[PDB]
């Protein structure tokens, strides 16, 4: 049944899915960036260099570079702080791989809900998903203890 | 706001604005993940229970005292005596609340979102899990919250680092006396 | 008659020549709001030769451009007009069409009426005094007929005069079959360009009154039922995000102020919204009215007398007055000197009729031709280091000319 | 009295229908006062009369109160979220639903013990790595 | 330099249906992607090397 | 905007506003790194819970 | 592959990752063989 | 200072500094990420030391490889360096279990 709930939920791999996701905003963004003016006569540099003149060709072409790599800096600037992110997750998910998968592990509430049993990995795309199989107590009797 | 932080109601300095590409979409963007990452991050932290608990009515632990860790209806805000003194001791600055000196000269599209989670309901969160762990010890990390004792829970505990149930049996008054002390 | 309708989704063209495919892009431009009003309008001459006159005419705005909308059965409608104040006192203009022709002129037209007696010319002008400019060619709409009048022709024409270049953006769509403007989409496309430069706020159009039928007569107004075949629209700017199809046509579009919902369609470039909160703008009290509080002074400070003056000071003893309240007027100067050069700092003289000012001073002297650019902010030499210097942070201006005809 | 403005709404192909949030303001003041060429915002088509309750993130326009709480799906802040609700089909918003409320049975010698357990699997998406690029 | 746009890259005879009026293609890029030859009124298109 | 004429007006509108971007950039840049440290905090409470 | 990816000839590529999926789903499989047997 | 004169030596100097002032924000900018990603090692070292030094950790491949037992620290530039102690049951020999 978990492949079943996989199946027919709405979006499970949400994780996944945001993280290709970001990436392709991100290029999108980034590449859809070369067409501004910043402040300059046009966007197309073979235009903006045989309609003018390299007196003020040199400052225009330097107002679009300055634009255009800060852009280009702002892309990579939230790549690191992704990429650190993704590290983050990384490591939690190998400290998951070294511990719920390569043995049982006495951490409540790690290796899934309830007391853990074991794990099984599957690959994904960009990600890994953990299979958590865990021992939960269910139905109950109350008794009278001292 | 990009635009009313950078040209305040001036058609012209957003028309010159407009041209910068989608330069401030994406800022907006970024602040709406930081904002809605905030939400997940109390969310996540504070409810990881599904269902909430309630202490009950009759409070007698063998004699440990919780009182200063549980809430009491007396205050107006449902939270613990603690709790309470770190609220007083923390000096908020904004919580959005529609004031309409230094918050309000932010006439610059510089807001602050409350957060989902007000602080009457993440001091339930926190109510009903010390229920939870002072009624049912672990086993409600795991399933259904199983009723048991305190004083057997704190021995279950002491079992937990080698020290066997009779050192809690044999010291009990000792230990809700010392719990008590610390707490206080 | 006059009827109002509601304009659902219609009045959308591509703003630019270029080609796309399965884009979304976004625009600012002029365009019709959707589901918007709409105005008919019926021009009865039926009963004209058994007197009564027409008496249906009026005279319809053009602010901001028009659309047009109507179904003539071969050329019942001809022609426009602009222009404005209607007579002579200023321009107007003669669009119509001739069976393949058409003819564009803003001479200075006086007239009373729309009645191009045809069904020739005249009766709708009486005033080739001043024209300015003319235009031929291929005529704008090209008439098709499919054996029958089911296929009632929709001719939608954009109209626009921003800053010349008079677009014809159109198509045709006769898939009408009696409903007045059907629920669908369609784009438009342009044929023509041209400037001519004229403030148009007036528009009225030319009917085939010597032949005319089907213009039943009634009281209709203020919001009611009434057959005109006959639209116009008016267009504001707006924000548009536009669908354009992997063919490369438009297949849907949505406003971008309009409802919050189409706001967020626009503002997060996707036709799908999902669940969930979503930040779009913000909202601002616009004002009433603009106040001034310039202080209540009268008596011009004497500008005349420092300027034309006949023992202006060397440089190196430069003649220095300063200027108490007074309400200076920056614009009646311009006749007291020559003015070589005019050149003005931080403060432009433009909208310097505008501005106040703590205290002004003026410091009137001579010097010579090379050394006129001399006196700058900063500048060094003999004269810019030794005689005067203006402070890097200098504010105002400096005025030269020559007086080599008085000091020779 | 200027402020942010969000827009609630459920899906596209849901529904057509949003309630508007105003973000910081009360209503009483500037956001119910509205004409032509007065608000920036020219969206104002919205009643600003009917469904209009206040929220301390601002108030809110387009969704009416309800007393019944549920795990709520748009957030809104402070403890509010508005969701698609059958009557027939409008917005309402209402207050978090905490959780569901449940009691123990404490005694000083009653205890609970489980008889039969339940082997479930639960599934935790952890992304390793992102689409690694050059410039 | 087809009617002013400049760029470089290869030309290939393309597919793509441009309606009579439209010349440039594009992506979502704000960037050509194809061309119509102003004389032969064929639909080439844009690859860069 | 009450001083100047637009044709310089627009330059010195231009400065400006990249002067007032590069510093609503720096703000958000810092606080995107606050916001990792705050996860990585909110982690570990997690965690600790 | 030289529409949106094809688009990106503005030095913006993607370089494939190392280990390509196949694998490790190798990686996966082997450790799977570990942790049940 | 000594070429240009104010007027357009104000300007020159402009470019100047900003070009300087977002090259400098870059290093800086730099500089967070690092500090975040050492502050995120550093714990995991100050946990590390915690868990394996102050005691045995029932926590698989945590502190080394193999069954652990205990860890000696030793002090590196900039850094930390642990030297784990491990049980690795070695060679083995099948049995016959019911
Ligand atoms: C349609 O009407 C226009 C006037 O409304 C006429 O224009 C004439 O066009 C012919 C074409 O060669 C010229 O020789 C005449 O000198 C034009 N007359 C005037 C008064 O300008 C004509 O009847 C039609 N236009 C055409 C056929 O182009
Ligand atoms: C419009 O045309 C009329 C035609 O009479 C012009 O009227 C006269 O034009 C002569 C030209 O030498 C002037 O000397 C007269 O003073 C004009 N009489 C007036 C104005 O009453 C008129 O000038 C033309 N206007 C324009 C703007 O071209
Ligand atoms: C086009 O011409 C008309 C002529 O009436 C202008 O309308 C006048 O504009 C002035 C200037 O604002 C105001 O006195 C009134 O709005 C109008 N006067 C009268 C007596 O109604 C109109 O403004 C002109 N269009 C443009 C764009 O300048
Ligand atoms: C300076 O002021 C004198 C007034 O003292 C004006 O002289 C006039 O100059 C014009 C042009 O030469 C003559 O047509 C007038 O007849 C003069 N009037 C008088 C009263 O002198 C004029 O405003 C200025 N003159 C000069 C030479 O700049
Ligand atoms: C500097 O100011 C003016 C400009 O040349 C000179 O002329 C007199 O200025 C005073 C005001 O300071 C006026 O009241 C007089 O009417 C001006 N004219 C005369 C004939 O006095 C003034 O003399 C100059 N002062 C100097 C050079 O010391
Ligand atoms: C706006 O309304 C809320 C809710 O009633 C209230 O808490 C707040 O104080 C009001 N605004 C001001 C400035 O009083
Ligand atoms: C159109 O105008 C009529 C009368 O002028 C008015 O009653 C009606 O509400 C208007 N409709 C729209 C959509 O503007
Ligand atoms: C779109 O293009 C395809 C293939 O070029 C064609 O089959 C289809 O008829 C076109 N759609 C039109 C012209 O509406
Ligand atoms: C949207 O929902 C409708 C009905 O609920 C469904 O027919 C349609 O396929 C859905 N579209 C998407 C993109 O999910
Ligand atoms: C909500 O509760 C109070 C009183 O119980 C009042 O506002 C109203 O009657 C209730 N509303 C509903 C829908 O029950
Ligand atoms: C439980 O505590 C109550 C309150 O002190 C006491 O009356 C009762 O006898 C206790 N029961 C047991 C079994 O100790
Ligand atoms: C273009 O001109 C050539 C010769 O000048 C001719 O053969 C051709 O038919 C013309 N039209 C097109 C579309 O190539």
């Amino acid at each position: 049944k978990i492949q079943d709930s996989l199946s027919s939920t709405p979006s499970a791999l949400g994780k996944l899915q945001d993280v290709v996701n970001h990436n392709a905003q991100a290029l999108n963004t980034l590449v859809k960036q070369l067409s501004s003016k910043f402040g300059a006569i046009s966007s197309v540099l073979n235009d903006i260099l045989s309609r003018l003149d390299p007196p003020e060709a040199e400052v225009q072409i330097d107002r679009l570079i300055t634009g255009r790599l800060q852009s280009l800096q702002t892309y990579v600037t939230q790549q690191l702080i992704r990429a650190a992110e993704i590290r983050a997750s990384a490591n939690l998910a190998a400290t998951k791989m070294s511990e719920c998968v390569l043995g049982q592990s006495k951490r409540v509430d790690f290796c899934g809900k309830g007391y853990h049993l074991m794990s099984f990995p599957q690959s994904a795309p960009h990600g890994v998903v953990f299979l958590h199989v865990t021992y939960v107590p269910a139905q109950e009797k109350n008794f009278t203890t001292a | 706001d990009c635009t009313m932080y950078i040209c305040g109601d001036s058609t012209e300095c957003s028309n010159l604005l407009l041209q910068y590409g989608s330069f401030c979409t994406q800022l907006k963007r970024a602040l709406t993940g930081i904002a809605v990452e905030q939400d997940k991050n109390t969310q996540e932290v504070f409810a990881q229970v599904k269902q909430i608990y309630k202490t009950p009515p009759i409070k007698y632990f063998g004699g440990f005292n919780f009182s200063q860790i549980l809430p009491d209806p007396s205050k107006p805000s449902k939270r613990s005596p603690i709790e309470d003194l770190l609220f007083n001791k923390v000096t908020l600055a904004d919580a959005g609340f529609i004031k309409q000196l230094i918050c309000a000269q932010k006439f610059n599209g510089l807001t602050v979102l409350p957060p989902l989670l007000t602080d009457e309901m993440i001091a339930q969160y926190t109510s009903a899990l010390l229920a939870g762990t002072i009624t049912s010890g672990w086993t409600f990390g795991a399933g259904p919250a199983l009723q048991i004792p305190f004083p057997m829970q704190m021995a279950y505990r002491f079992n937990g680092i080698g020290v066997t149930q009779n050192v809690l049996y044999e010291n009990q008054k000792l230990i809700a006396n010392q719990f008590n002390s610390a707490i206080g | 008659t006059q009827s109002y309708t509601n304009s659902f989704t219609r009045g959308v063209y591509y703003p630019d020549k270029v080609f796309r495919s399965s884009v979304l892009h976004s625009t600012q431009d002029l365009f019709l709001p959707f589901f918007s009003n709409v105005t008919w309008f019926h021009a009865i001459h039926v009963s004209g030769t058994n007197g009564t006159k027409r008496f249906d005419n009026p005279v319809l705005p053009f602010n901001d451009g028009v659309y047009f909308a109507s179904t003539e059965k071969s050329n019942i409608i001809r022609g426009w007009i602009f222009g404005t104040t209607l007579d002579s006192k200023t321009q107007s203009l003669l669009i119509v069409n001739n069976a393949t022709n058409v003819v564009i002129k803003v001479c200075e037209f006086q007239f009373c009426n729309d009645p191009f007696l045809d069904v020739s010319e005249l009766r709708v002008y009486s005033s080739a005094n001043n024209c300015t400019f003319e235009y031929v060619s291929q005529p704008f709409l090209m008439d098709l007929e499919g054996k029958q009048g089911n296929f009632k022709n929709l001719r939608e024409f954009v109209f626009k005069n921003i800053d010349g270049y008079f677009k014809i953006y159109s198509k045709h769509t006769p898939v009408n079959l009696g409903r007045d403007l059907p629920q669908g989409f369609s784009a438009l496309e342009p044929l023509v360009d041209l400037p001519i430069g004229i403030n148009i706020t007036r528009f009225q159009t030319l009917l085939a009154l010597h032949r005319s039928y089907l213009t039943p007569g009634d009281s209709s107004s203020s919001w009611t039922a009434g057959a005109a075949a006959y639209y116009v629209g008016y267009l504001q700017p707006r924000t548009f995000l536009l669908k354009y199809n992997e063919n490369g046509t438009i297949t849907d579009a949505v406003d971008c102020a309009l409802d919050p919902l189409s706001e967020t369609k626009c503002t997060l470039k996707s036709f799908t919204v999902e669940k969930g909160i979503y930040q779009t703008s913000n909202f601002r009290v616009q004002p009433t009215e603009s106040i001034v509080r310039f202080p209540n002074i009268t008596n011009l400070c004497p500008f005349h007398e420092v300027f034309n003056a006949t023992r202006f000071a060397s440089v190196y003893a430069w003649n220095r007055t300063r200027i108490s309240n007074c309400v200076a007027d920056y614009s009646v100067l311009y006749n007291f000197a020559p003015f070589f050069a005019f050149k003005c700092y931080g403060v432009s003289p433009t909208k310097l009729n505008d501005l106040c000012f703590t205290n002004v001073y003026a410091d009137s002297f001579v010097i010579r031709g090379n050394e006129v650019s001399q006196i700058a902010p900063g500048q060094t030499g003999n004269i810019a280091d030794y005689n005067y210097k203006l402070p890097d942070d200098f504010t105002g201006c400096v005025i030269a000319w020559n007086s080599n005809k008085l000091d020779s | 009295s200027f402020g942010g403005v969000s827009v609630i709404t459920p899906g596209t192909n849901t529904s057509n229908q949003v309630a508007v949030l105003y973000q910081d303001v009360n209503c009483t003041e500037v956001p119910v006062a509205i004409h032509a060429d007065q608000l920036t915002p020219t969206w104002r088509v919205y009643s600003t009369g009917s469904n209009v309750f206040q929220t301390r993130a601002g108030c809110l326009i387009g969704a009416e109160y309800v007393n019944n709480s549920y795990e709520c799906d748009i957030p809104i802040g402070a403890g509010i979220c508005a969701s698609y609700q059958t009557q027939s089909q409008s917005i309402i918003a209402y207050t978090m639903s905490l959780g569901a409320e449940n009691s123990v049975a404490y005694s000083n010698n009653s205890i609970a013990i489980p008889t039969n357990f339940t082997i479930s699997v639960t599934t935790e998406i952890l992304p390793v790595s992102m689409t690694k690029t050059s410039v | 330099n087809f009617n002013g746009l400049t760029g470089t890259g290869v030309l290939t005879e393309s597919n793509k249906k441009f309606l009579p009026f439209q010349q440039f293609g594009r992506d979502i890029a704000d960037t050509t992607d194809a061309v119509r030859d102003p004389q032969t009124l064929e639909i080439l298109d844009i690859t860069p090397c």
